[PDB]
RNA sequence: AUCGAGAGGAU
DNA sequence: CTACCGATAAGCAGACGATCCTCTCGAT
DNA sequence: CTGCTTATCGGTAG
């Protein structure tokens, strides 16, 4: 869970290839579901990234 | 199964008997004797003493020894053994009876206190009910005091006929203790009774003296209520917890049998010693304790019996009693075996049904499959492959009587297997198992569904089979059970299945859809702006398991071929699949792509989301299932996700800050809307201060301050939201999202981005918790919105410490009713549960519950079951005479009213047919009656209800079936349909009586589906609006039969249960003591769940008894006509219109001693008492609004203590008004007992009780002059306080439409049957306020059970649970073993109809599946070689 | 007169809502409240023109 | 895992009722006592080999039933008997009804 | 049938059971101003024949308690005047289906 | 990743994302008597009384324990200790 | 009681619990080694040559239905109507 | 304008758990109150002992 | 393992 | 014009309180 | 957030 109550468990492991990078080269190690932020109200969060 | 067969024959329980046991056959069941108060230690030599345990029940050591028995451990349950007690004793909870019997006896002869000679006595003993029976005869046993010698006889009142002996006087007998206090009457003679007299007295009780109270000859006898011997249970029903050797631990009723048998034993010390004559009974009531406290001890005496250390002490009732009890936590909820539980995980590429089980948890869990040679050659290789690797087996169980463990066993690779044997096999793919979440209240609670076993320790299911469990993935964790019988895996996959239990039954609509990135993507997909391509439509479409194996045309091919995303995502809607929407601005060629079309599994416009695949109710998954099926339908759902995922995987879809910061100007002008919303705000605070505002009819000028203040600065967050609302494009995942229906409000966009707005406490703003102010940081009387919490900023923003603090309170109010809310909740969700559970569907479609009785004659009125039901349009009851006649009406003799010869192939050699047209006649005459009745079933006018067989659809079917055109004329003749139709209004069956009464019954729960038939199915309709052939109506007709008989609910059904949940699933999702009506008090209101805990306990007093007043039907749009009943109902005293009472002397009562009088005395002379006179001042302005005169008011007094008071009064036309009275030995002290009586005990005009009378205007709708449903408003008052006795009785109002939120009134003054209909419509709007609905069955059953009994019989304790249903049935709920105590006293009966018996007993209920046996045909099994 | 009238039920309605009975544009709601923030909060409308009562989560 | 009632009460709802005998026997208690025909009573001693009954009190040895409960509820049932009260288990119904 | 003003003395009235086959009822005047059964909610009872009724648990197979019951006092079946055993043909309006028909024995 | 789930990547899980030591504790005593009979920590081998678990004793030193070194699995044995009771 | 073969009320269509049953105790007895009234066409599940063995309605089993006074109706699968 | 106390910084009215949210200002109310209920539930170094 | 309580997960 | 049955009003008592799931500590 | 037991009154009976 971030700092927003905004839990949430792994439901999948994917490898360096298999996720989105970026033109930069980059890679995420987390993918969250945009779903979780209209019904909670969590602004900080997008904030705090 | 309990090892090792048996000899004797193998039969169920059907009956069980309650009783008491009679010492007579305590001996001769006992094979130990008991006589010492130790254990074991034949002085330490490690075996057991023949005194207590062991002297022949049952052993310990694992030996075989129990009296030659062997069996030992698990085979042999428990022997009993009896305690012979020196002295009588009082069984701990039949004190109140053994008291009660006492009262009702008199003492030396032993007879009945009245015989049949006193006529009152013979009605008690006529009551058919031992319990009630013996109730109504101790109500009058109770007044008796005196063994009657003789008594008045059935003749003359001065001779009399003899019939008991010797009548001594009979004692006033109080409890306390453990005995029985009593007082003979001339100063009583205090004396206890003894246990030793009450048994003499009690053998000595007539045999026919038994019965005529409740108790029986033969199992249960008064003189065995009085412990004489006492039985003693085995080791089994008090085990010791053994540590090796030489170390004991043993139970606690174990240390009280000791305890017991140790004070026993002292007694008979005492007797065949030197006892102290009365020292010795002091230890007599100890072997009274011991023996009282060892079945009971939370009782009336304070004493709690502790054991050292500051133990209670487990008495056989608290191993009993509802909660981890034994009957509850033990009997009705076992834990169980084959059962599993982890964390679960969305997994979007399983099929609905299915649910991906770990490999692990497959490789503990075990399925029994018996050999066969159908499948040894894989069941060998399974146990080959032992208990290690996945396909495999941990057991082989041969015919003999003894397992093969393979993980052990010398020969697991051996093995030969053999026709006949249990394999037991790991869990298997495609296997069937009952899935579940809690907390479980719906059947969508527990489904069943198919392993399909996975690496990774998580669960895994289907996103869209979500809602019905109601989980997230934030650690959730659910229940697995794998059945273990072929038969018993059946009952799952034909009943508990996913699909199968799609069309929830509780509301009528299906309960899964289509949610979250799914159901977003498919809008973004849809759009006719998103085009795919060659290359990515190929692999969407060998995507669909399904795919025809053609790739589609191309919607475009111009210079480069492009497909829709309608056109691929229509891959995954089969084929003959029909749907109309047309949502606003929807048109045949919609300019904003609303609404949708589909024929054919085709999409041809509208933009897919929400409304059309969600689990809305005229949406696709309802559609497909009605139309293909619950296994063609469940594959539709996988077919939409694995297609739009995969797009969506590729497409992208995100969220950032970015998604709620709206325009320059915009952001300006929201800020500028607050800005005139907050001195709209200040300049209604300087109205208010400078004492100009208006009252309102809303109560108090502060109260209407506060309602215009918020109803400012709501209506500005409101706008202030509009606002930036559409300032976001249509490039804005947030609001991207809110279209798609996949989350988010337009709130959510509202707080974000433009402003958080106010929030309250208990409905009001904030209060002042700091003496006139509500932070410290504010001056006192800061009464403006950032003072009471108003929050302007958006959270994007950022709220500001006062903002925050005071937006962190308005948050915890939430938490609160979350809290104090769900204890009470579940406890009226388990009452319901308990209270309909047996009520099940019979096979002649009754509705009874266990004990056989009625409850409703045809399930919810209609025999339908919940899940076939739809929102269908009456057209028949709706729109005007006028437009009627334009649409129902078809004359054949008249040149503009017959059926234009361009639609029917026959219409132009019709035009005149005599004939044809009385059977046109015959179609209206009833279209009419069909009207007629419908506006009189439905007064609202309401025309859409649920209904069976959805007919726009099974016709629209019709229609791109037969792609029939609407330019060549039709083939059917006018006596085809009306023929038809009418042939078919014979073939709707749901009863099926051959006679009268049935036949007669079967039409009414048809005559409703019937008009909607007739509505549709008429001439003018099906000819002219939807072009229909004699193949097309033919093949219509024959559908609606099938689709309604498939409708019908199947007898087995458990309503009960399947009716109880549906309300106690909204009944906790209802918000505790919400009130949106504080605030503006005086005019309060009960609400939500409160209100209901009201209902279910037929509650007496209530919160807010209004009771609504309609006018005659004449004068009620009159204004003052209603402040003229108005002031003819409140309640008005003499104190209501008082202002000062004084209290003067006056001495010469021909003159005034106070001058502003002096012009009243020359009035009342000109036309001996006393001096102490008492003034009155009534106030004009009260004296008016319920309308009296001086006159009026004196007459009234005048006549209360009549011609004893002098008593005078002013006019109409006075500057005061003024009653002046004086009476007529300290005469200042009576002139006070008068004081109070002239107040709160003298009516002027009201009906009592009925304090405050309010006016309202209501709209109502009525049929109209010319046809239409109009709004006719009228006036009526409500009120506080009820007295529908009288209130009905008033002239002006109409007496026929009168209503009470009491409908516990509506029971004592309209009748039983009104009160039903009452508490209906009280439940409805307790569950309709939530916003939440439930089908009429399931409530209305519910209403029933309460009524049918006669009176009105509560859900709680005193209620549904005292019914004649079986003891072991009454005994799950609340009061346990006080009902099973009073069940075997009154030799009781239980039928084991009832769930529960059944359940308790571990059988198969007859419910459902076991509403019936299955016997083998001989005769027809001949036939089959 | 003024006395004997009752509260007028008075909440600013939105344009922002579509109704089932009449389909307007004329909603009122309150916020609350059931389980607020994850997983969610109620939202409970109303139609003041036509009485239903739906719910959002 | 515990089996609640409410669970119960979800499976009498879908109507499958061989599984809840499953879940209340075979997957739990499942016991197996012997009840004399006349005194319906926990009191038949069985010498499971010799194939003898017998029941002291209500002299029997012939009348003799075999039942399928769950342990507990001869818990329940003994339990009771220490309480003077006598729950009777009788194989075949008199009333009608 | 009679009908009293304020309230008859408890004596009289237990003169009244006291006279068969003849059967006698009291009456409050208050209690009669307004006809109960003209009210919107209370559908019409009817009372059925012996015979009618000995037809009646025939074709719903009843032990006649196992039917729905009316309290002997209730204003409606006081209305009709009830007596112990008789039957009533309550037949309601219905939301689900048209009509629906009910059957009330008297406690 | 949809309804509060989350994909993580397992590179960086490699990588060493998110690793946790779990550190558990078991504990026991020797309980004397009012007369001298105390318990005894050991590796014990059936004899007379036999009563055992059924996992790997072999772990054991002969102390009692096992050494910080090695690596407990199953149900294996981590403390052995018994109890001379007549 | 015994109603009659005649005098028939209860309905004929073929009731899920009953259903549901049927194929049960008949998948039970396929389990048990016994004889099949139908070609098992390639067929090794007992639920799944029950289900074969009632689209050509071949199960000897007579249902029987209780009404609540004790009398009682008996159908066999051959007569009941399985639509679903 | 009659002030005798200033409040040394508004953000003190926070307690520990409380007090390490980001942004807590720009957070739904309830939320910050899930999140002080997992803070402790997660994993730290409690201690370098 | 029986017993009493406290801390925590899911709506 | 006192004797005693009956109605009613008013005073004090009881038995309920979500489902399930994991942890840790203490004691005859 | 109420059912069952007790006392105190107002009427009718030898
Ligand atoms: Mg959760
Ligand atoms: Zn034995
Ligand atoms: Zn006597
Ligand atoms: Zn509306
Ligand atoms: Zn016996």
């Amino acid at each position: 869970a971030s700092r927003h109550g905004q839990k949430g468990t792994i439901g999948i492991t994917y490898r360096r290839e298999d996720m989105p990078f970026t033109a930069e080269g980059i890679v995420p190690d987390l993918i969250i579901n945009p779903h979780a932020i209209p019904s909670r109200m969590t602004v900080a969060h997008l904030i705090e990234c | 199964v309990g090892q090792q067969y048996s000899s004797a024959p193998l039969r169920t329980v059907k009956e069980v008997q309650f009783g008491l046991f009679s010492p007579e056959e305590v001996r001769a069941i006992s094979v130990a004797k008991i006589r010492f108060p130790e254990t074991m230690d034949e002085t330490q030599t490690r075996a057991k003493i023949g005194g207590l345990n062991d002297p022949r029940l049952g052993s310990i050591d694992r030996n075989l020894k129990c009296q030659t028995c062997q069996e030992g451990m698990n085979e042999c349950p428990g022997h009993f053994g009896h305690i012979d007690l020196a002295k009588p004793v009082f069984h701990v909870g039949f004190i109140a009876k053994i008291k009660k019997v006492c009262e009702c006896v008199c003492m030396h002869c032993g007879k009945l206190l009245l015989d049949e000679h006193n006529e009152l006595m013979r009605q008690a003993l006529a009551i058919k009910d031992s319990k009630k029976r013996f109730a109504a005869i101790w109500t009058l046993c109770k007044t008796k005091m005196v063994c009657e010698t003789d008594v008045p006889s059935e003749d003359d009142p001065t001779q009399l006929v003899s019939r008991g002996g010797c009548g001594n006087t009979q004692p006033t007998i109080r409890k306390d203790g453990l005995k029985l206090v009593g007082s003979w009457k001339d100063e009583p003679e205090l004396r206890v009774l003894s246990t030793e007299e009450i048994l003499n007295i009690f053998k000595h009780i007539s045999v026919k003296d038994f019965t005529s109270l409740g108790f029986n000859e033969v199992f249960s006898r008064p003189e065995w209520m009085i412990l004489t011997c006492l039985p003693v249970p085995p080791p089994p029903v008090r085990p010791s917890i053994s540590f090796n050797e030489s170390q004991r631990g043993e139970d606690d009723l174990t240390f009280k049998l000791a305890d017991i048998l140790k004070a026993n034993i002292s007694l008979e010390t005492l007797e065949h010693n030197g006892a102290p004559h009365h020292a010795i009974e002091e230890a007599e009531s100890l072997l009274q304790f011991h023996v009282a406290t060892y079945m009971d001890n939370d009782i009336a005496g304070q004493p709690q019996a502790l054991q050292k250390s500051g133990r209670p002490v487990k008495s056989i009732r608290a191993r009993l009693k509802g909660k981890e009890g034994r009957i509850r936590g033990n009997l009705m909820g076992k834990r169980v075996d084959f059962s599993a539980r982890t964390v679960i995980s969305g997994d979007p590429n399983l099929e609905l049904d299915q649910v991906g089980v770990p490999k692990s948890i497959a490789k503990t869990l075990t399925y029994p499959e018996v050999v066969t040679p159908y499948n040894i050659d894989r069941l060998t290789q399974l146990v080959r492959n032992g208990p290690n690797e996945h396909p495999g087996a941990k057991y082989v169980i041969r015919d003999s009587g003894d397992r093969i463990d393979l993980r052990y066993s010398k020969r697991a690779g051996d093995i030969q297997l053999q026709y006949g044997w249990k394999v037991e096999r790991h869990i298997m793919d495609n296997d069937p198992v009952l899935f579940n979440r809690q907390p479980s209240l719906h059947k969508m609670s527990m489904m069943a569904h198919r392993v399909k076993v996975i690496p990774y320790s998580t669960f895994r299911l289907n996103l869209s089979v979500t809602s019905p469990y109601n989980a997230d993935f934030d650690g959730d964790e659910m229940n697995l059970h794998v059945p273990q019988s072929e038969e018993t895996r059946a009952e799952l996959s034909q009943l508990c299945a996913v699909p199968l239990q799609i069309v929830s039954p509780q509301s009528n609509k299906p309960c899964m859809g289509i949610v979250q990135d799914t159901l977003c993507g498919i809008r973004k997909l849809t759009l006719r702006d998103t085009f795919i391509e060659l290359d990515q439509v190929l692999n969407m479409l060998y995507w669909v398991p399904d795919w025809d194996g053609v790739i589609p045309t191309p919607a475009i091919i111009k210079p480069k071929p492009l497909w829709s995303g309608k056109q691929i995502l229509s891959v995954a809607i089969p084929n003959g699949i029909h749907l109309q929407r047309f949502d606003e601005g929807t048109t045949l060629l919609s300019p904003k792509d609303n609404g949708m079309l589909i024929i054919d599994g085709q999409i041809i416009f509208g933009v897919v989301e929400k409304k059309t695949v969600g689990s809305s109710n005229g949406g696709l998954i309802h559609v497909v299932t009605r139309e293909k099926g619950p296994q063609v339908c469940a594959k539709l759902f996988g077919n939409i996700q694995k297609v739009v995922n995969f797009w969506l995987l590729h497409n992208g879809f995100s969220t950032g800050i970015g998604d709620t910061i709206a325009d320059g100007p915009t952001m300006r002008e929201i800020t500028e809307t607050i800005a005139e919303a907050k001195k709209k705000v200040l300049d209604v605070t300087k109205e208010a201060q400078a004492n100009l505002l208006t009252a309102k009819h809303g109560m108090t000028l502060r109260e209407s301050f506060e309602d215009n203040v918020v109803r400012f600065l709501n209506e500005a967050r409101d706008k202030a939201g509009r606002l930036a609302e559409v300032n976001l494009k249509d490039l804005n995942n947030v609001k991207q999202m809110v279209m798609a229906g996949s989350k988010g409000s337009f709130i959510n966009i509202a707080q974000m981005s433009a402003c958080v707005g106010q929030q309250s406490v208990e409905g009001k703003r904030i209060a002042f918790g700091f003496v006139d102010r509500t932070l410290p940081h504010f001056s006192k009387d800061d009464y403006s919105p950032e003072s009471k919490g108003f929050v302007e900023n958006s959270y994007l923003r950022g709220l500001t410490p006062q903002e925050f603090f005071f937006h962190a309170m308005g948050g915890r109010e939430g938490l609160i009713d979350t809290a104090v809310k769900t204890a009470e909740t579940g406890y009226i969700q388990r009452r319901l549960v308990k209270a309909l559970e047996d009520i099940m569907v019979h096979y002649d479609n009754t509705t009874r519950n266990s004990l056989g009785n009625v409850i409703q004659f045809i399930y919810g009125e209609d025999g339908m079951d919940a899940a076939h039901i739809e929102k269908q349009s009456l057209d028949t009851i709706g729109g005007s005479d006028a437009a009627f006649e334009k649409r129902y009406r078809v004359d054949l003799l008249n040149t503009d009213h017959t059926l234009d010869p361009s639609l029917l192939e026959s219409g132009s050699e019709i035009l005149g047919d005599l004939k044809l047209q009385v059977l046109l006649d015959e179609e209206y005459k009833q279209l009419v009656k069909d009207r007629k009745f419908l506006r009189e079933v439905f007064v609202d006018g309401e025309a859409n209800w649920p209904l069976p067989v959805n007919i726009r659809r099974i016709i629209q079917n019709a229609q791109q079936t037969f792609h029939i055109d609407h330019t060549k004329p039709s083939d059917l003749t006018i006596k085809d349909i009306v023929l038809g139709v009418k042939d078919l209004q014979e073939n709707l069956l749901v009863l099926r009586g051959k006679n009268e009464i049935i036949q007669n019954a079967q039409r009414d729960a048809v005559t409703l589906f019937c008009c909607l038939l007739r509505s549709r199915l008429a001439t003018r309709r099906v000819l002219q609006e939807y072009r229909l052939t004699k193949q097309a109506f033919d093949w219509v007709l024959s559908n609606i039969e099938a689709q309604f008989l498939r409708s019908v609910v199947h007898p087995g059904e458990m309503v009960g249960v399947l009716a109880a949940q549906s309300i106690g699933e909204p009944a906790t999702q209802m918000t505790l003591n919400t009130f949106h009506f504080a605030g503006v008090a005086s005019k309060k209101v009960t609400s939500g769940v409160p209100r209901l805990k009201e209902i279910l306990n037929v509650a007496k007093n209530m919160k807010t008894p209004s009771l609504t007043v309609y006018l005659e039907p004449g004068h009620a749009a009159d204004q003052e006509q209603a402040k003229l009943i108005r002031s003819a109902i409140e309640h008005t005293t003499l104190k209501s219109v008082t202002i000062a009472s004084e209290i003067y002397y006056d001495p010469d009562p021909r003159s005034t001693v106070i001058p502003e009088d002096e012009e009243i005395i020359q009035l009342h002379f000109s036309l001996q008492q006393s001096p102490w006179l008492l003034r009155l001042e009534l106030d004009r302005a009260a004296m008016n609004d319920k309308d009296l005169t001086m006159g009026q008011v004196g007459e009234r007094i005048k006549q209360t203590f009549k011609n004893d008071l002098f008593v005078i009064w002013s006019e109409d036309n006075d500057e005061k008004l003024i009653i002046r009275c004086r009476v007529v030995a300290e005469e200042d002290h009576m002139l006070k007992k008068i004081e109070n009586t002239m107040l709160e005990n003298i009516t002027l005009r009201g009906v009592e009780n009925i304090e405050r009378v309010v006016m309202m205007k209501y709209d109502r709708k009525v049929p109209s002059p010319t046809g239409e449903y109009v709004k006719e408003p009228e006036w009526v008052l409500e009120t506080d306080g009820v007295n529908l006795s009288e209130v009905m009785t008033v002239p002006g109002i109409d007496p026929t439409r009168i209503y009470t939120n009491s409908f516990i009134d509506i029971m004592e003054v309209l009748g039983i049957e009104a009160g039903r209909a009452a508490l209906y419509k009280e439940v409805y709007n307790v569950i309709a306020s939530d916003g939440s609905y439930v089908n009429y069955r399931h409530m209305a059953l519910l209403v029933d059970v309460m009524t049918t009994q006669g009176g009105l019989t509560s859900v709680t304790r005193h209620g549904f649970n005292r019914s004649n249903t079986g003891a072991l049935m009454r005994c799950s709920f609340e009061e346990t073993v006080e009902i099973l105590f009073e069940a075997g006293a009154s030799a009781e009966l239980d039928d084991c109809r009832g769930v529960s018996e059944n359940v308790i007993l571990g059988q198969m209920a007859p419910i459902g599946t076991g509403a019936f046996d299955v016997m083998i045909d001989e005769e027809s099994l001949v036939k089959y070689m | 007169l003024y006395n004997a009238q009752g509260a007028t039920i008075e909440r600013s309605v939105t344009d922002r809502f579509t109704c089932g009975k009449c389909k307007e544009k004329k909603v009122s709601y309150y916020q609350l409240q059931t389980r607020s923030a994850d997983h969610p909060l109620t939202t409970f409308c109303t139609c003041e023109a036509c009485g239903n009562r739906w719910k959002f989560s | 895992l515990r089996f609640g009632e409410m669970e119960r009460d979800c499976m009498i709802a879908h109507g499958a009722a061989s599984f809840l005998k499953e879940r209340l026997m075979e997957a739990s208690d499942a016991f197996r006592v012997h009840i004399c025909g006349i005194c319906g009573l926990m009191t038949v001693i069985a010498k499971l080999n010799h194939n003898q009954f017998e029941c002291k009190g209500c002299d029997n040895k012939i009348d003799i039933y075999q039942i399928h409960i769950p342990y507990a509820a001869k818990l329940l049932f003994q339990e009771l008997m220490a309480m003077n009260i006598t729950p009777r288990l009788y194989t075949d119904r008199s009333r009608d009804f | 049938i009679f009908v009293y003003q304020n309230n008859i003395t408890p004596s009289a009235m237990k003169l009244v059971p006291s006279i068969p086959p003849a059967t006698i009822e009291t009456f409050n005047e208050a209690a009669l101003v307004v006809n109960i059964t003209h009210h919107e909610l209370v559908p019409k009872h009817i009372r059925l024949s012996s015979d009618e009724k000995r037809e009646l648990l025939k074709r719903y197979r009843l032990k006649e308690s196992q039917l729905p019951r009316i309290q002997r006092a209730d204003p409606v079946a006081l209305y009709l005047g009830l007596k112990r055993g008789e039957v009533v043909k309550i037949i309601r309006k219905s939301e689900t289906s048209g009509r629906y028909a009910s059957y009330r024995i008297c406690m | 990743n949809q309804e509060d789930s989350m994909i993580m990547n397992q590179s960086s899980i490699d990588r060493g994302l998110f690793r946790s030591l779990f550190f558990r504790s078991y504990m026991d005593q020797e309980k004397k008597y009012g007369m001298s009979i105390t318990e005894t920590f050991e590796k014990p081998q059936r004899t007379n009384t036999l009563r055992m678990k059924h996992g790997t004793y072999d772990k054991l030193d002969d102390d009692g324990l096992i050494a910080p070194g090695v690596r407990v699995s199953g149900e294996d044995v981590i403390i052995g200790k018994t109890t001379p009771i007549s | 009681k015994a109603i009659p073969k005649d005098q028939r009320a209860t309905t004929p269509y073929m009731t899920k619990y009953e259903r549901a049953r049927i194929l049960g105790t008949r998948a039970l007895q396929i389990s048990m080694n016994a004889p099949v009234f139908v070609d098992l066409e390639g067929e090794t599940d007992p639920l799944r040559i029950a289900m074969k063995e009632l689209a050509e309605k071949k199960i000897p089993l007579v249902i029987r239905r209780y009404l609540p006074d004790g009398s009682f109706e008996d159908w066999s699968v051959e007569e009941l109507i399985v639509d679903l | 304008t009659t002030f005798t106390h200033c409040e040394i910084h508004p953000s003190m009215i926070l307690g520990v758990a409380a007090s390490i949210i980001p942004f807590p200002d720009h957070n739904q109310s309830p939320r910050n109150t899930y999140q002080s209920a997992m803070g402790k539930q997660a994993m730290g170094v409690f201690l370098t002992n």
